């Protein structure tokens, strides 16, 4: 795709859907990329942390 | 019984519901008029420890004003040579009031008073809502001693309290000297006639 200067170009790239049967994002806490740190609760009930985890 | 050389007044002050009533049971003696927390404003405790070969009596006043004790709690800091600010590391509301309590002490309590900081219920790491780093950083600015205490992690509050007493005694003690062949025989009068 030749994109000239200061001109947006919409790209279409298809994706196969991810299937929940073999990923289990529901219970997979977000990685701590610098572990060995004091644990502090951000504060989020189950219904919100599950949402944020799925989105991430 | 009245052998203690010095009598220091200490106030165990903190937010309501923090758990002071369970806290002092370790480094205090549990007899005499128990309770009376709401009768006037306070409950009383005593401890005896020797520092530099000198007995010291420490009286702990765990005041708590709910809605009625506005001027009385203020009057109860008349001569407190020590204070023992307490907060719980479960809810940041208790920590947020520490500056307010310290302001009340340094405004109303005895001049140049030594004050410490205690973090109670540290065993409950499930709902920890305040880090030790921030606690120490806040302690540094106001030259306060800081530690964390719990039922399982006992015997640390005792050391902290003894260390606070030692800090007080090295600052409100005037140095003294240990003040403890006389003639014998029949004298003769020599005053003039």
């Amino acid at each position: 795709y030749h994109v000239e200067a200061s001109h947006t170009s919409r790209i279409i790239v298809p994706i196969k859907k991810i299937d929940y049967k073999k990923y289990n994002f529901e219970n997979t806490p977000i990685p701590r990329i610098y572990p060995g740190r004091q644990f502090i609760q951000s504060g989020l009930n189950e219904e919100q942390t599950i949402e944020m985890r799925q989105k991430f | 019984g009245y052998d203690y050389d010095y009598l220091f007044k200490i106030v165990l002050i903190g937010d309501s519901g923090v758990g002071k009533s369970n806290l002092l049971s370790r480094f205090t003696t549990d007899e005499f008029n128990i309770e009376s927390k709401s009768t006037i404003g306070v409950e009383f405790a005593t401890r005896t420890i020797e520092v530099e070969n000198k007995k010291i009596k420490a009286q702990i006043w765990d005041t708590a004003g709910q809605e009625r004790y506005r001027a009385i709690t203020s009057a109860y800091y008349r001569g407190a040579v020590g204070a023992l600010i307490v907060y719980d590391i479960s809810k940041s509301s208790s920590y947020e009031n520490c500056n307010h309590w310290l302001t009340e002490l340094r405004e109303n309590a005895d001049d140049n008073v030594a004050v410490g900081l205690i973090g109670n219920k540290s065993d409950l790491a499930h709902l920890r809502a305040v880090p030790t780093d921030e606690a120490k950083n806040f302690a540094m600015e106001n030259q306060m001693l800081f530690t964390e205490t719990s039922a399982l992690n006992s015997d640390n509050v005792d050391k902290a309290f003894r260390e606070l007493i030692v800090a007080i005694f090295q600052m409100v003690s005037k140095h003294q000297v240990d003040l403890s062949g006389a003639p014998k025989g029949p004298t003769i009068s020599l005053t003039p006639a």
